[PDB]
RNA sequence: GUUUGACCUCAAAUCAGGUAGGAGUACCCGCUGAACUUAAGCAUAUCAAUAAGCGGAGGAAAAGAAACCAACCGGGAUUGCCUUAGUAACGGCGAGUGAAGCGGCAAAAGCUCAAAUUUGAAAUCUGGUACCUUCGGUGCCCGAGUUGUAAUUUGGAGAGGG
RNA sequence: GUUCUUUGUAAAGUGCCUUCGAAGAGUCGAGUUGUUUGGGAAUGCAGCUCUAAGUGGGUGGUUCCAUCUAAAGCUAA
RNA sequence: AUGGUGAA
């Protein structure tokens, strides 16, 4: 319906070209690292950056230990059409939906994949209390409804539903899922699929009179907190994801 | 009467300005106005009639937060009986066996459940479906709590008295 | 019909060129009363306890006119809806005689938004940073072909 | 006797603000003519109109394109004295606190959404936690009742026997 | 973009901050304004550029610092008196009408704007609120103002610099 | 007469050199209609009709010379 | 003549 301006499409093309150039280099570097081509690379090892509150940064070497992680969509870059290489990864992880989240388990192979799509999302280690609150106060669950259709992803209304769906691995209540998510249990993958999305509440959701100023303040604070480094060797940036 | 204008004069662009006023020093140096204002503000700060922003930072983020630190009611032993227009809040009465584990005699039968479901809103004085749940986990989730309490809030002050 | 001098307005900067000019002008918003007051108070507090000229757009009619005829101003904006039209009839011809490029923009209210004033009826810029000097020069060059060459017969259309 | 329309016309107040004032004054409905005359003097109405004017000022500042002016207007901006007259004594407030406790408990469990600010939910949760800590320290609870709609908790604060529902 | 915001024009309020009516009226500043009455006559001449009529101020008012008067070897604001002078001048040159410079005295204060960009910072002012030492002093807010509030300056020049 | 601030790289007083260095328009005035007039050269006032320029304009002068810069405003005696 | 009064 709306007419497309030349400037907008040109900007989209330029941003897409820049992102594709970055992604190709990132993929080549990751493939070389997987092949142990340490002969000539910027950094043999990898780091994970952390930003905390006045504002200071922290950097630590990557440790080969799995840990529960939560990832949320950041709705950007603003004018970049997601390339198929990253679009497939986002679709598989089902984080394409704006403001949607999902829990994943950190692994040696997962970390390089996160590095490629790190700018597109925000990652971090949520606290146990935050995880429990989110699980007991949010989370979609796909099931077959009464008899016919399966559009009812609203909420974990009844514990008996969890017993019925699985029944075998002892997952009879929400607390079982919470324990299996916090702990490195085998059922983490099973319950992770059971709760594909985590539709966290979005921002102010409007413009209004004061809401416009609030949105502007949020946008300008995002640049002072989040930043598109675009470096192929950019360390993963961790933040206090629990602040929500 | 109606003919196009002529650019006989505007045709030739001017080469040099029309004035040779010497440039004042203020055009290349900070003017006295800023220094005078700064000195006036310094005098005000010294005289104590104005405060620097450094102390205002504390006054805004380390002061005015001390609120509610006073006895709102204090010593008081009298009621609104002076004016009898203070209608009682009509708080809900105690429960009527609407428990998760009520007596087995109040276990709604399928016919009773169907009859209750047939009745619509505003005619459900018995607004609960009693049932027995020997296990706490078996208790189903309740989503109608918000609606019922919203209706109560509406009826609190949206009814003639 | 209107005289030849009138109707020289109603031909103004286009949406794209006007938007670009506003974007360039929006980068040189003069310090407002609150900003100047807080800056001066901070400076006084620093002095009590113990930079080049601030580039900004010129908008005052008297100041703008004084800048014109001296070749100091590099660009001038003219409001088309000025109620005392006599105040603006001579500005385009005077600028053309002085060879200073100018671009007419619709709306005195819109013009004033860039200087935190209800209405100014005029706007111009003389000083410009290096990062924006190239943009200003390109905008000035584009305005020439956009306006002067497109309305060389403005003397017509009584 | 006057009606809601007459009260709104005389007070020159919005419907939402009128409802807020009625709630803060308990003006149950037709409307009490003798009480609307007393309502004519209300600093809360002055604050509401000042906020309404500030909203227009902020919209103007945003339209003019001045973030600093908007920030200054927003930064440069209560029910404490209202409670003085609608709760003559502490026992009355304790008796009427049932609805307040129920509302706070209900809202504490409400997930954050666009229609409800997350700050409100956080404040409600903090208030509920404070109330729970106070009850535990004083051990004033006497009975517990479990229901399909929650647990019908009750307290005997000064013998009130208030019954607050925990969702 | 079928919304939304900037403004500009004019209304609405037993909203806040403000002023005028009238009286008095000898004199002052303007408008309108006749007749009896007279030389032998009424359109100029004369009652009269008056009384009455109308509008607006003070204890005094108006005027007041030249687009002045003069022709000399020049004076240097306005105003009142004597003189200039019952002269110059006007009029069936008669009857009658009727000025001014210069001179002397009383008193002599001269000034403020438009007309040049502050532009390296509308820095100006009213109003509201909060305090004080209240014919006023200050923190904060809004509005007025850029179609112009702020340094001098009315030709005796003045301004930017050394 | 006795005191507090005297502040701030502020104001402004004077000798010499350099560069700039504005001026009041339906206004003056030509004609006409009524008025003022002691007014021989309107001396003015109001309408009507057109409207002037800055090495210019106003009032006088004997060939031409003498003096100011209206069309903005304030001020006790 | 100017300023006013009321009415077969």
């Amino acid at each position: 319906n709306k007419f497309v301006r030349a400037e907008s499409i040109v900007a989209k093309t330029l941003a897409t070209s820049r992102e594709k150039e970055r992604i190709k280099r990132v993929s080549i570097l990751e493939d070389k690292k997987a092949k142990n081509e340490t002969q000539h690379i910027a950094s043999g090892k990898d780091f994970i950056l952390k930003i905390t509150e006045g504002l200071i940064r922290e950097k630590t070497t990557y440790d080969g230990k799995p840990a529960l992680l939560f990832i949320v969509r950041v709705r950007g870059p603003l004018a970049v059409n997601i390339p198929n290489k990253a679009f497939k990864i986002l679709s598989l992880l089902r984080l394409v939906e704006t403001n949607t989240g999902v829990f994943v388990k950190l692994t040696k192979n997962v970390y390089p994949l996160l590095k490629v799509i790190a700018p597109y999302v925000v990652i971090g280690k949520p606290s146990l209390s935050s995880i429990r609150s989110l699980i007991q106060k949010r989370g979609r669950i796909i099931y077959k409804g009464e008899n016919e259709a399966e559009p009812h992803e609203i909420v974990l209304n009844d514990n008996n539903i969890v017993e019925e769906q699985l029944g075998d691995h002892g997952i009879i209540c929400v607390e079982d899922i919470i324990h299996e998510i916090a702990t490195m249990g085998e059922s983490f993958s099973v319950c992770n699929f059971f709760l594909q999305p985590f539709k966290l509440n979005r921002e102010v959701s409007g413009f209004g009179s004061l809401n416009r100023l609030r949105k502007i303040k949020q946008r300008e604070a995002e640049s002072r907190t989040r930043q598109f480094s675009n470096a192929a060797t950019a360390p993963v940036i961790e933040v206090d994801i629990d602040s929500l | 009467p109606y003919e196009p204008l002529i650019d006989w004069f505007t045709r030739h662009e001017e080469v040099m300005p029309l004035t040779a006023v010497p440039e004042p020093k203020r055009r290349f140096v900070p003017s006295k106005n800023e220094a005078k204002r700064v000195m006036k503000i310094v005098r005000a700060i010294r005289e104590g009639r104005i405060i620097p922003p450094k102390k205002l930072k504390e006054m805004k983020e380390k002061e005015k937060i001390e609120n509610y630190q006073y006895d709102l009611w204090g010593d008081s032993t009298e009621t609104n009986d002076h004016v009898m227009h203070l209608r009682a809040p009509k708080l809900p009465p105690p429960t009527n066996e609407e428990s998760y584990n009520p007596p087995e005699e109040y276990l709604l039968s399928p016919e009773e459940k169907e009859a209750w479901e047939n009745t619509e809103y505003s005619e459900r004085e018995r607004n609960f479906i009693p049932q027995k749940y020997s296990a706490l986990r078996k208790v189903p989730g309740y989503g109608e709590s918000i609606r019922e309490r919203f209706e109560r809030s509406l009826d609190l002050y949206l009814a003639p008295r | 019909k209107v005289p030849p001098t009138i109707a020289q307005f109603q031909y103004t900067l286009d949406r794209n060129t006007a938007a670009e000019t506003f974007k360039l002008f929006n980068k040189y918003r003069p310090e407002t009363a609150a900003e100047k007051k807080e800056r001066l108070t901070k400076e006084a507090a620093a002095v009590a306890e113990g930079s080049p000229k601030p580039y900004a757009v010129k908008y005052g009619l008297n100041h703008v006119v004084a800048l014109i005829e001296n070749k100091k101003a590099k660009l001038v904006l003219i409001a088309n809806d000025v109620d005392p039209i006599e105040l603006v009839v001579f500005l385009p011809a005077l600028c053309k005689k002085m060879g200073v490029p100018y671009a007419i923009v619709k709306g005195k209210a819109r013009l004033g938004t860039l200087v935190n004033q209800k209405t100014s009826a005029v706007a111009a810029l003389t000083e410009v940073r290096a990062e924006d000097e190239a943009a200003l020069a390109k905008l000035v060059s584009t305005i020439d072909a956009n306006f002067a060459d497109k309305y060389d017969e403005v003397k017509k259309h009584w | 006797f006057i009606t809601r329309s007459q009260a709104v016309r005389k007070l020159q107040v919005s419907l939402a603000d009128f409802r807020r004032l009625c709630i803060f004054k308990g003006i149950y409905p037709f409307y009490y003519a003798k009480d609307i005359q007393y309502l004519m003097h209300e600093p809360v109405l002055a604050k509401f109109r000042e906020h309404k004017t500030f909203a227009r000022k902020l919209t103007r500042a945003l339209g003019r394109g001045e973030v600093s002016s908007a920030k200054r207007l927003e930064e440069n901006r209560t029910l404490d004295h209202i409670i003085k007259e609608r709760y003559p004594s502490f026992p009355d407030a304790i008796r009427d606190i049932d609805d307040a406790l129920n509302m706070l408990f209900l809202f504490s469990n409400l997930p954050s959404t666009n229609q409800v600010s997350s700050k409100i939910i956080n404040d409600a949760q903090k208030i509920c936690n404070q109330w729970l800590a106070y009850v535990a320290k004083e051990r004033l609870v006497r009975k517990v009742f479990v229901s399909i709609k929650g647990v019908y908790y009750q307290a005997n604060i000064k013998g009130e026997e208030v019954r607050w529902l925990v969702p």
